[PDB]
RNA sequence: GGGGGGAACCUGGGGAACUGAAACAUCUCAGUACCCAGAGGAGAGGAAAGAGAAAUCGACUCCCUGAGUAGCGGCGAGCGA
RNA sequence: CUGUUGGGAAGCAGCGCCAGAGAGGGUGAAAGCCCCGUAGGCGAAAGGUGGGGGGAUAGGUGAGGGUACCCGAGUACCCCGUGGUUCGUGGAGCCAUGGGGGAAUCUGGGCGGACCACCGCCUAAGGCUAAGUACUCCGGGUGACCGAUAGCGCACCAGUACCGUGAGGGAAAGGUGAAAAGAACCCCGGGAGGGGAGUGAAAUAGAGCCUGAAACCGUGGGCUUACAAGCAGUCACGGCCCCGAGGGGUUGUGGCGUGCCUAUUGAAGCAUGAGCCGGCGACUCACGGUCGUGGGCGAGCUUAAGCCGUUGAGGCGGAGGCGUAGGGAAACCGAGUCCGAACAGGGCGCAGCGGCCGCAAAGUCCGCGGCCGUGGACCCGAAACCGGGC
RNA sequence: GCUGGGGCUAGGAGUGAAAAGCUAACCGAGCCCGGAGAUAGCUGGUUCUCCCCGAAAUGACUUUAGGGUCAGCCUCAGGCG
RNA sequence: GGAUGACCCCAGGCGGUAGGGGAGCGUUCCCGAUGCCGAUGAAGGCCGACCCGCGAGGGCGGCUGGAGGUAAGGGAAGUGC
RNA sequence: ACCCGGUGAAAUUGAACUGGCCGUGAAGAUGCGGCCUACCCGUGGCAGGACGAAAAGACCCCGUGGAGCUUUACUGCAGCC
């Protein structure tokens, strides 16, 4: 039967315009106090995926 | 699209019979030659169109 | 055959 | 051109891979498979676009963002589908979102917005909104925006 | 429901084709359930008998191999040709064989 | 009048496990397999105490589409209007 | 219809003819015209059907105003326990209801995802209703379906023989020939078998029957061998036999030489499998995806289910899908957008070749190929677990 | 005490002067048919020919260690030069 | 070189397991086919020191066999032990 | 048991034209090397070898295989309060 869409992935990734894909950085969900200012704003930020690891994900969401 | 003429020359070994609403290119190309009504040659002309 | 003699038992090599 | 004039282009036809038909085919015995693993098995492995030998996945490890939704799903507001200026260069006399639909341009069931990508040209162009940018260069260009509801 | 005979027993028939073409002869036998008939001196075999009463010296008799119907034609008792059997009906309602080249009755 | 039978099909009452989750328990397999009762040439359903946002539609069944969407989910595997 | 080869004509030859019929199967080999059929027509006393045409019956039918009489009860409704839904306790409604409590009759009541208000939708607690839908024991039609190890387990006296206490398991086995003309009679023999005779176009087509492969067994002939060391061959030369400046068969001597497959760092290996032969025997299909590719169209491309037509004819259908715009959790903004106080900075985004026409192309549709996902998903193999039976 | 005939008790069940004995010639959970093509990261096997190229047996992570994901190393198409 | 396999010349590469890639052969079936080969002998079988092809194979001839077979060009697979 | 007459199996079996020593070899060779020995084929006997046959090693390990059994392992269910 046609496939379904990984749930996982959907949640947590996005496709961009050219087909990169994009997630939030990981390391600020906890522990945090006695982390640099530096390391909360840059991981408040997006983050390109390796293309070994973005290619996988593409293949999870067939229909965006 | 007579029905007449096409029952005269269905039993013709030389001969595929047709309605113009048939007209596919199976039939062309299995064939050597065509041969079609002026009212046919109309239906034709509009499937093209 | 739906008959299969059983094996004779091995030889003990422990 | 009759029957036996029929032909495939070169290419168009390609032959099929058999494997596991003899040593010379280059493909027999192990059928490309190599030896002995998982994979080699009929069955073969856990999906490959996640599995990642038992460690935690690479997409597990990232986390999660936004409003994901909850029962009962989603919320039914107005949806906005944009057409840029460029695109009604063919258009004369009217521009309506009904008139955009048959064009292959709005999709149903959106409200249409006119963008500012393009050159104006002096239309009656009706439209559930506009951006700031066609709105300029629309009332320039001599065409009546006309904003419905 | 029953097997279709052109042909039935008594009338006189050609022989169209095989060792014996062109020969006539009356149907003596219709085997249906063969689709065969046997006619009068055609398709002579030999078959061996044993010595035994009805059959004392023994050797051979000759006997009248079958036909498959199909090689049987009825000639028209009219005008005396081969013909394919038509199919008329009377003003009694029956319908009768007829020839095909003139229009004669086969019975 | 009933009783019993009928290859699949149908409705109701009950209802697994292997397996998958590369272990397993929630989850999956699946209301499947199967047991039972009933029905008929079909069975079910059916004429709104509906839908759900259109200031709308108008019984029910079935097919296409909506859509692998909305959602659901040890937010895992998956499930899925 | 005739002639001709032939056991046999339908083959071949000469001259015709039919065709609303040149689908197909037979007939001694290959037939439109020999047979059965085919196109096109016709047909029911009796039984079944009859959804269509007709008739009949049951049945159906207005206002205003007043009255507030009735409008489905252990029900709604609330709570407890659970089930159904995409909804796994979740903000958990709706629908169902095992336990407790327990109303009203339209100023009644349920619903629109806790709740409340507003605005709306609908009238629970009785029942019935064709069609469109499913299936295939049964009849028929048709196959880029099988052709006797295949196709149903069964082409055949098969759910049999046989196996099992039983539930249950479950085979093998088709073909003489055109026609039995199925071989009188004689000879050897107890018979079986054979040898003659005879039939047949053909009898190593003789019923233990079409073709008749291979392993395997044997008779006859050529070459060869009893001082020789071997994965059996190969290279060379000589001898002998055969076929007719060459070739084939055989092998005496000399040289060289560690089976096949599998698994392994490594096998001739004293590691695995195989007695030998014949047949069966393992990478596919569906739908989705991702590349590549042959075409069509191109800011567009494309239809699904159905409907019409054909009876191996194609057409219609635009519902919908992909694409034409991105950015953001979102509100929203938009060639930009998000973070930010920012006009800062950064993240993700945005912009053909010829001479108005031609070639091209974003895209998309179809075909084809490789690979992926879901399915048993390359084939064979457990020990086990569950259900109902015996 | 031994024995004939007639009966009853069975599958997580029976019966057992107890051996996990026996329950139709193999019982630490009978037999059949079914779920079913369970699942098998294991072993075996995988069939025509020619041509070009041609590896790896390492690193990281892994209830991972004879299995995998990514990289490394091979091959094909297109592009660069 | 000639002008895009139309053949020739010169030079270089051409051991190979896992494996990637290319080009071919053969089997069954469909179109081609109301055709064409066929009893003056179909397919199948048995020989061959002969012809073509690198090969897989294909011819041709003789014996057997006795009624089928099927081209150039394409199409689809229960396709080679 | 042996010989003659009658009937006549089996497991096993890559093929076999199947010698010794000292070496060599995946580490215990009829099969490789160098020597030595040896005319061809049996019958009755013996078991040292053919890592002889039989049984896809019970031991041992490995498998995120199974099953029985235990308990102050986890989590439930019957039962009982
Ligand atoms: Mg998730
Ligand atoms: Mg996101
Ligand atoms: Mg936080
Ligand atoms: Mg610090
Ligand atoms: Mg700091
Ligand atoms: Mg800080
Ligand atoms: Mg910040
Ligand atoms: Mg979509
Ligand atoms: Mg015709
Ligand atoms: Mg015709
Ligand atoms: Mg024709
Ligand atoms: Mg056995
Ligand atoms: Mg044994
Ligand atoms: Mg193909
Ligand atoms: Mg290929
Ligand atoms: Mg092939
Ligand atoms: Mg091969
Ligand atoms: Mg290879
Ligand atoms: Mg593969
Ligand atoms: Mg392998
Ligand atoms: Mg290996
Ligand atoms: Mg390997
Ligand atoms: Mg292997
Ligand atoms: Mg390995
Ligand atoms: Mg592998
Ligand atoms: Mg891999
Ligand atoms: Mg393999
Ligand atoms: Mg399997
Ligand atoms: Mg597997
Ligand atoms: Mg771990
Ligand atoms: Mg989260
Ligand atoms: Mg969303
Ligand atoms: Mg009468
Ligand atoms: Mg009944
Ligand atoms: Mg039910
Ligand atoms: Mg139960
Ligand atoms: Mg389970
Ligand atoms: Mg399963
Ligand atoms: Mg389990
Ligand atoms: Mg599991
Ligand atoms: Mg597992
Ligand atoms: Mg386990
Ligand atoms: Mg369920
Ligand atoms: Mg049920
Ligand atoms: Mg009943
Ligand atoms: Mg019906
Ligand atoms: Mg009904
Ligand atoms: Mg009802
Ligand atoms: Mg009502
Ligand atoms: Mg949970
Ligand atoms: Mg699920
Ligand atoms: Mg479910
Ligand atoms: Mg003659
Ligand atoms: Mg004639
Ligand atoms: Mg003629
Ligand atoms: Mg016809
Ligand atoms: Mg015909
Ligand atoms: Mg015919
Ligand atoms: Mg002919
Ligand atoms: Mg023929
Ligand atoms: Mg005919
Ligand atoms: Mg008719
Ligand atoms: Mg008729
Ligand atoms: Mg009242
Ligand atoms: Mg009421
Ligand atoms: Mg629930
Ligand atoms: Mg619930
Ligand atoms: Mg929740
Ligand atoms: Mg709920
Ligand atoms: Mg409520
Ligand atoms: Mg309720
Ligand atoms: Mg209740
Ligand atoms: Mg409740
Ligand atoms: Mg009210
Ligand atoms: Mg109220
Ligand atoms: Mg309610
Ligand atoms: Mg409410
Ligand atoms: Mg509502
Ligand atoms: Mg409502
Ligand atoms: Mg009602
Ligand atoms: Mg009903
Ligand atoms: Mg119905
Ligand atoms: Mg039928
Ligand atoms: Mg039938
Ligand atoms: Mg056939
Ligand atoms: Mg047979
Ligand atoms: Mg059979
Ligand atoms: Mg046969
Ligand atoms: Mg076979
Ligand atoms: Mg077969
Ligand atoms: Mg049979
Ligand atoms: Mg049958
Ligand atoms: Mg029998
Ligand atoms: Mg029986
Ligand atoms: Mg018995
Ligand atoms: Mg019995
Ligand atoms: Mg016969
Ligand atoms: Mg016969
Ligand atoms: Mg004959
Ligand atoms: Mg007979
Ligand atoms: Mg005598
Ligand atoms: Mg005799
Ligand atoms: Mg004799
Ligand atoms: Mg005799
Ligand atoms: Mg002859
Ligand atoms: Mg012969
Ligand atoms: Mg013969
Ligand atoms: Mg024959
Ligand atoms: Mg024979
Ligand atoms: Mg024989
Ligand atoms: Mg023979
Ligand atoms: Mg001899
Ligand atoms: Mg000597
Ligand atoms: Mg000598
Ligand atoms: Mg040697
Ligand atoms: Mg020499
Ligand atoms: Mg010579
Ligand atoms: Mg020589
Ligand atoms: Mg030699
Ligand atoms: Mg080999
Ligand atoms: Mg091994
Ligand atoms: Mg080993
Ligand atoms: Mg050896
Ligand atoms: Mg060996
Ligand atoms: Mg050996
Ligand atoms: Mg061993
Ligand atoms: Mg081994
Ligand atoms: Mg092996
Ligand atoms: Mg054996
Ligand atoms: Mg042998
Ligand atoms: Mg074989
Ligand atoms: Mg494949
Ligand atoms: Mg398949
Ligand atoms: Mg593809
Ligand atoms: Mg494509
Ligand atoms: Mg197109
Ligand atoms: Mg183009
Ligand atoms: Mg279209
Ligand atoms: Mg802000
Ligand atoms: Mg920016
Ligand atoms: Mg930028
Ligand atoms: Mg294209
Ligand atoms: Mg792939
Ligand atoms: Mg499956
Ligand atoms: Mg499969
Ligand atoms: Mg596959
Ligand atoms: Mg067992
Ligand atoms: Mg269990
Ligand atoms: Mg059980
Ligand atoms: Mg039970
Ligand atoms: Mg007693
Ligand atoms: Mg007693
Ligand atoms: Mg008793
Ligand atoms: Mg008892
Ligand atoms: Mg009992
Ligand atoms: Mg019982
Ligand atoms: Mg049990
Ligand atoms: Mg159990
Ligand atoms: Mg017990
Ligand atoms: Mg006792
Ligand atoms: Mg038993
Ligand atoms: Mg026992
Ligand atoms: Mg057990
Ligand atoms: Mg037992
Ligand atoms: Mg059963
Ligand atoms: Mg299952
Ligand atoms: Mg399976
Ligand atoms: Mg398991
Ligand atoms: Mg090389
Ligand atoms: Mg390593
Ligand atoms: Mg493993
Ligand atoms: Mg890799
Ligand atoms: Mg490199
Ligand atoms: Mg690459
Ligand atoms: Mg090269
Ligand atoms: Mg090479
Ligand atoms: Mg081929
Ligand atoms: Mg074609
Ligand atoms: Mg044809
Ligand atoms: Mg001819
Ligand atoms: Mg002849
Ligand atoms: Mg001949
Ligand atoms: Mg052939
Ligand atoms: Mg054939
Ligand atoms: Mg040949
Ligand atoms: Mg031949
Ligand atoms: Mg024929
Ligand atoms: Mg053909
Ligand atoms: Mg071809
Ligand atoms: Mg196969
Ligand atoms: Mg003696
Ligand atoms: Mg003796
Ligand atoms: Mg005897
Ligand atoms: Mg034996
Ligand atoms: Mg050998
Ligand atoms: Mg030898
Ligand atoms: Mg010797
Ligand atoms: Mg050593
Ligand atoms: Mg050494
Ligand atoms: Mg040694
Ligand atoms: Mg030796
Ligand atoms: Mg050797
Ligand atoms: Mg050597
Ligand atoms: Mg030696
Ligand atoms: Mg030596
Ligand atoms: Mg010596
Ligand atoms: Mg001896
Ligand atoms: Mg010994
Ligand atoms: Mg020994
Ligand atoms: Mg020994
Ligand atoms: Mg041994
Ligand atoms: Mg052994
Ligand atoms: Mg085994
Ligand atoms: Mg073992
Ligand atoms: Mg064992
Ligand atoms: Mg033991
Ligand atoms: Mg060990
Ligand atoms: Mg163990
Ligand atoms: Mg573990
Ligand atoms: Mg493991
Ligand atoms: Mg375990
Ligand atoms: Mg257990
Ligand atoms: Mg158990
Ligand atoms: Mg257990
Ligand atoms: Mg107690
Ligand atoms: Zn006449």
């Amino acid at each position: 039967p046609k496939m379904k869409t990984h749930k996982g992935a959907k949640k947590r990734v996005k496709i961009t315009a050219s087909g990169k894909v994009v997630a939030m950085k990981t390391g600020k969900r906890h522990l945090n106090w006695q982390k640099s200012g530096k390391e909360i704003r840059q991981k408040g930020r997006k983050f390109v995926l390796a293309k070994p690891e973005a290619e996988r994900i593409k293949l999870l969401l067939p229909y965006e | 699209g007579n029905e007449l003429v096409r029952r005269a020359a269905r039993n013709l070994p030389w001969v595929v019979t047709l309605a113009p609403e048939g007209l596919n290119v199976y039939d062309i190309v299995r064939t050597e030659r065509l041969v079609m009504d002026l009212d046919a040659w109309e239906v034709f002309q509009n499937r093209i169109g | 055959p739906v008959y299969i003699p059983r094996p004779r038992p091995p030889h003990p090599r422990l | 051109m009759k029957l036996s004039d029929l032909r495939p282009n070169p290419g168009a036809n390609k032959r099929r891979k058999r494997v596991g038909r003899g040593p010379g085919s280059g493909h027999g015995k192990t059928a490309t498979r190599g030896h002995k693993g998982q994979k080699s098995r009929s069955g073969g492995l856990k999906d490959p676009r996640r599995f990642e030998g038992g460690r935690s996945t690479t997409l597990m490890r990232l986390p999660k963002r936004g409003m994901q939704g909850q029962v009962p799903g989603e919320i039914k507001r107005p949806r906005y589908q944009g057409v840029n200026l460029k695109d009604l260069a063919r258009f004369e006399g009217e521009v309506t979102p009904e008139l955009l639909v048959r064009a292959g341009l709005l999709k149903k069931g959106y409200r249409l917005k006119i963008l500012g990508e393009g050159e104006a040209k002096p239309l009656k162009v009706v439209a559930h909104a506009f951006s700031k940018s066609a709105l300029e260069k629309l009332k320039a260009a001599g065409g009546e925006p006309v904003l419905l509801e | 429901m029953r097997v279709k005979m052109h042909v039935k027993k008594g009338d006189t028939v050609l022989v169209a084709s095989g060792k014996y073409k062109g020969r006539v002869g009356k149907v003596k036998e219709v085997l249906p359930k063969k689709y065969a008939v046997i006619v009068e001196g055609v398709n002579i075999v030999k078959k061996a008998v044993r010595v035994s009463p009805k059959y004392p010296q023994g050797g051979f008799i000759e006997k009248e191999a079958p036909l498959h119907a199909s090689k049987v034609r009825p000639i028209c008792p009219a005008c005396g040709k081969p013909t394919r059997v038509r199919k008329k009906f009377l003003e009694n309602g029956k319908k009768i064989r007829v020839c095909a080249k003139c229009g004669g009755a086969l019975d």
